RNA sequence: ACCAAAGCUAGCUCAACAUACUAAACAAAUACAAAAAUACACCAAAAUAAAAUAAAACAUUCACCUAACAUUAAAGUAUAGGA
RNA sequence: ACGAGCUACCCAUGAGCAGUUUAAAAGAACCAACUCAUCUAUGUGGCAAAAUAGUGAGAAGACUUGUAGGUAGAGGUGAAAA
RNA sequence: AACAAACUCCUAGCCCAAUACCGGACUAAUCUAUUGAAACAUAGAAGCAAUAAUGUUAAUAUGAGUAACAAGAAGCCUUUCUCCUCGCACACGCUUACAUCAGUAACUAAUAAUAUACUGAUAAUUAACAACCAAUAAACCAAAACAACACUAAAACGUUUAUUAAUUACAUUGUUAACCCAACACAGGAGUGCACCAAGGAAAGAUUAAAAGAAGUAAAAGGAACUCGGCAAACACAAACCCCGCCUGUUUACCAAAAACAUCACCUCUAGCAUUACUAGUAUUAGAGGCAAUGCCUGCCCAGUGACACCAGUUUAACGGCCGCGGUAUUCUGACCGUGCAAAGGUAGCAUAAUCACUUGUUCUCCAAAUAAGGACUUGUAUGAAUGGCCACACGAGGGUUUUACUGUCUCUUACUUCCAAUCAGUGAAAUUAACCUUCCCGUGAAGAGGCGGGAAUAAAAAAAUAAGACGAGAAGACCCUAUGGAGCUUUAAUU
RNA sequence: CGAUGUUGGAUCAGGACACCCAAAUGGUGCAACCGCUAUUAAAGGUUCGUUUGUUCAACGAUUAAAGUCCUACGUGAUCUGAG
């Protein structure tokens, strides 16, 4: 009975799941894009996330620099975090990180996976699904009618 | 515990042709409106990501040979650029990425 | 417990064996075409008048 | 429709004959731990065949059973046997 | 006929035994390497035709162990368990 | 009445069931003799006909796409990270499995990626290390142990002197490896020298987070109430008492490690001696045995059976034995009396025992409660003295008992991790299996029915779970009996 | 007998009623409380310990009561192995 248990079970133990992650992070911090198990990234991203909320609180603050000397491994990322990532992360509360499926893991295994990324950074961007356009025929005709809701007031 | 007598053929059929063992046909297949192949509607594009998965690769390496060594990595943002290209005043105060290639349609400036 | 397939087939062309050949290759023809008669290009309005 | 199926050859068997009976191949190396050219020695030998089995058990006995004399008969006779 | 390259017991010839405790290298003591195989759980076409995990017993001796040699089935060898 | 058979009529016939044994008539397929010539006839011959041997070989299913198997993470692709620690060399063994380039559709890897293991081509380990590498005389009693000097069990390892030893660059041979023995690229077995990391390596193919199973950590109050037993576990790692063996040691490789064996000690027997054992020894020695250190002891018997003495006679630390009936002290007992039989008549000790039964003997202690444990009583009419009897120290993975302590053993279970698990992808076994279109009840029946009778029930198919049945699978029952079937062992079996 | 694996526990219990408890009654040498009998009723219950391998049995403490039996002396392809 799995009721409420919001960590999933990966790796060797629950360190193992640490490390696991400790290595994912270090490497979404260093390339800001990657690409990994669907459950092992979707697992990441929570921590992904408050990562830079950690950095938010600044270098001078004890308590996110030893965090951040837990979780980045290589250590020359450190300053990154700080003087890089969390500077480009002002206004935006919570939208640090774009997550999307890729197709199955072309190894024999064939894995679900997941690419998982830093917004603003820069590379060529991912694919996006887009939207339909508003010249589509159903849009158009959702268009009358809103228009005819700003008419009617 | 071992069988008490041979399965006949008419069983067996009836376990493995059986609906539930069968292959079931996906329904969300569609088409790239960019490339013209083939993806799930919750997916993105293997082709489109293989694209962009190549040109990722070149400038990671590119970006490889400015770090002389395994534990340099820039205190400031990068950018990257393509030929006849030069940096913006709002770009500049960056690391900067020189490649060959002309700029790839689906890459836009920003 | 240990037996193979056989029979992979390959075309292989080596010049030594094609060089020892005995009785070498009798032609009753030859491939090319030495001199390509090359006609009047209004071949097609001369072919309506006789003489 | 797959998996499969079908061949007639390779050689063999049994006798006949036959000269006579250890084939072929030997450059080197071969009985050192065979195939390793070269140092004072040793070297060599023979003793009954037995039992399984039959006798409805088993105790004397039990044809043939790696010893040339064949064949037609005498004859399964004389004989021998826990007779 | 063939077998002692496993194993039983021998013969030659080598090799190991740290730390601690003791006037002591005393078939004493604690405890490794090393050697055994107590109890339990696994395992039971197994990792394994006898193992794994823990736990145990000995650990300068009637000790462990390498190499070469010996004894042969009416036999050998045996701190007898046929 | 009717309905109801291998009975009997009816219409036709080729005109009356059967196991072991017996008789008969035909006949498939081969071959041969003559025919024949779109596959036959008359004869003659035979390796002359397979639904059954846990038949043989090959091939295929079923079980089953089940059990089971594997590659730490990212990335700029061999660079960083996260972890775990059997490493380098030599001997023995193996024999090119090593190296470079290329290839891998399929073959090896229990799966891929790719390649130390598959395929091909081409190369390679170079002596200084190691192997190979004198005889005959003669002086030497004097250990190795940091060797000063000693201990007992008396100890591996060489100098010098003399006599001759071809005398003259370069001889020959081992040199790879990720390796060997286990049918496997096997969690097993493997000698030595140095190291504990500077060298080696990867527990997870991807998910999910059901049961049951495995492995772990934690647990309220209680603390052995669990149970054959405190087995296992524990924040405990302590004390006592019995039985048996003195002790360290040995044993049934693979169900027994012990109370069995050995053993110091003590005792019997047998030997007066020389070049292969015993022994290069000589009765304070050497063999054959018994018993089990120490301590107190080891009582009586030579009639039988042995063995000495070839007969007498001697031997029990040789095989072995060691009794009754009747009458008596006012009474139960029986010092005493009678008498029989024996070779002697069971002595000392110990005792309800690891000791036929009676037996849960009786009583005391221990517990709230004991067929347990300990102490006594004790004819044990079947104890008992080197096939040893009694005490005892120390020792014991021996077998029993108490106390403390400790605890998920239990009251009475619980939470969470890992492996298994279930889903996805790859590869892919086993016993088993007459055929199965494979229900329940009561009856029946080779005497316990899915299959018969009488009833009930009943669209078809997966996947996950449980084990009541399929007299479920395994192994031609090891128990038991039989066979004029074996073998091992012992003799007072018979032949020798 | 080309195998129907055997005592007692554990776990889960299915059934009978010849009822131990709970319910309704008849008779009493039933005043009352207790009891002793007999009829009817099987939905539900039927304890924890010390010793024994034990089933029995003895004993301690209780209970509304600590039933008698059948099920391959139920149940080892679920466990135990003391006997
Ligand atoms: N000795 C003997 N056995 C018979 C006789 N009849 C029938 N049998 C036996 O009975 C058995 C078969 O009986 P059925 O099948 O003939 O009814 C077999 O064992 C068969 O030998 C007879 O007359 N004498
Ligand atoms: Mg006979
Ligand atoms: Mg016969
Ligand atoms: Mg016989
Ligand atoms: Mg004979
Ligand atoms: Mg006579
Ligand atoms: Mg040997
Ligand atoms: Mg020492
Ligand atoms: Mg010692
Ligand atoms: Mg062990
Ligand atoms: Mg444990
Ligand atoms: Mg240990
Ligand atoms: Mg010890
Ligand atoms: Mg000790
Ligand atoms: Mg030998
Ligand atoms: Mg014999
Ligand atoms: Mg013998
Ligand atoms: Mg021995
Ligand atoms: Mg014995
Ligand atoms: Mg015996
Ligand atoms: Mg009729
Ligand atoms: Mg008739
Ligand atoms: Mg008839
Ligand atoms: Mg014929
Ligand atoms: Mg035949
Ligand atoms: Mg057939
Ligand atoms: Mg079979
Ligand atoms: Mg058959
Ligand atoms: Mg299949
Ligand atoms: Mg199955
Ligand atoms: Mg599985
Ligand atoms: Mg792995
Ligand atoms: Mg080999
Ligand atoms: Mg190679
Ligand atoms: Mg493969
Ligand atoms: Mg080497
Ligand atoms: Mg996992
Ligand atoms: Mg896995
Ligand atoms: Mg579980
Ligand atoms: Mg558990
Ligand atoms: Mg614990
Ligand atoms: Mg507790
Ligand atoms: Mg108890
Ligand atoms: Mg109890
Ligand atoms: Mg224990
Ligand atoms: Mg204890
Ligand atoms: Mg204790
Ligand atoms: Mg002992
Ligand atoms: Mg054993
Ligand atoms: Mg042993
Ligand atoms: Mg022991
Ligand atoms: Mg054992
Ligand atoms: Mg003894
Ligand atoms: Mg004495
Ligand atoms: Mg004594
Ligand atoms: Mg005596
Ligand atoms: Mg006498
Ligand atoms: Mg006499
Ligand atoms: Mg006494
Ligand atoms: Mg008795
Ligand atoms: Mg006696
Ligand atoms: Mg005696
Ligand atoms: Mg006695
Ligand atoms: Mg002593
Ligand atoms: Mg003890
Ligand atoms: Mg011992
Ligand atoms: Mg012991
Ligand atoms: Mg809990
Ligand atoms: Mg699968
Ligand atoms: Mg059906
Ligand atoms: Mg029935
Ligand atoms: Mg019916
Ligand atoms: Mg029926
Ligand atoms: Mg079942
Ligand atoms: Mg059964
Ligand atoms: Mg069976
Ligand atoms: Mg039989
Ligand atoms: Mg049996
Ligand atoms: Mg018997
Ligand atoms: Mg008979
Ligand atoms: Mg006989
Ligand atoms: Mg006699
Ligand atoms: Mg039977
Ligand atoms: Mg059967
Ligand atoms: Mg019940
Ligand atoms: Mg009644
Ligand atoms: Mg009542
Ligand atoms: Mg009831
Ligand atoms: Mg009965
Ligand atoms: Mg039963
Ligand atoms: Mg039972
Ligand atoms: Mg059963
Ligand atoms: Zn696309």
């Amino acid at each position: 009975i799995s009721h409420g248990r919001v960590f999933r079970r990966l790796g060797l133990g629950p360190e193992s799941r640490i490390h696991l992650l400790q290595n994912l992070l270090t490497g979404l911090v260093r390339h800001e894009r990657i690409e990994a198990s669907w459950a092992r990234v979707d697992e990441l991203r929570g921590y992904a996330e408050k990562l830079i909320d950690y950095g938010k609180l600044g270098d001078t603050n004890e308590r996110a620099m030893r965090m951040a000397d837990f979780w980045l491994t290589e250590k020359d990322l450190i300053p990154k975090l700080f003087q890089v990532l969390a500077p480009r992360f002002q206004g935006q509360n919570g939208g640090y990180t774009r997550m999307l499926q890729i197709p199955n893991r072309n190894e024999q295994d064939r894995a679900k996976m997941a690419v998982i990324e830093y917004k603003g950074n820069c590379l060529p961007p991912l694919p996006l699904p887009r939207r339909d356009s508003n010249l589509t025929l159903l849009n158009q005709l959702l268009q009358g009618l809103r228009q005819d809701q700003e008419a009617s007031s | 515990a071992a069988p008490k007598n041979r399965r006949s053929i008419e069983v067996n059929r009836c376990r493995r042709r059986n609906p539930q063992k069968l292959i079931k046909v996906k329904n969300n297949i569609d088409v790239c409106p960019e490339c013209g192949h083939l993806k799930q509607k919750h997916i993105l594009c293997g082709y489109c990501y293989e694209k962009v998965r190549k040109e990722t690769a070149e400038i990671r390496r590119q970006m490889g040979k400015q770090e002389g060594g395994p534990f340099r990595a820039p205190t400031t943002e990068t950018v990257v650029l393509y030929s006849g290209e030069t940096p913006s005043e709002q770009d500049q105060g960056k690391r900067i990425i020189e490649r060959e290639r002309k700029r790839p349609s689906w890459f836009t400036q920003n | 417990s240990e037996k193979e397939f056989v029979e992979h087939a390959r075309k292989a062309g080596l010049v030594i064996p094609h060089e020892r050949l005995e009785r070498p290759i009798h032609l009753a023809c030859t491939a090319g075409i030495f001199d390509a008669y090359v006609p009047p290009e209004g071949d097609a309005r001369i072919s309506s008048l006789s003489k």
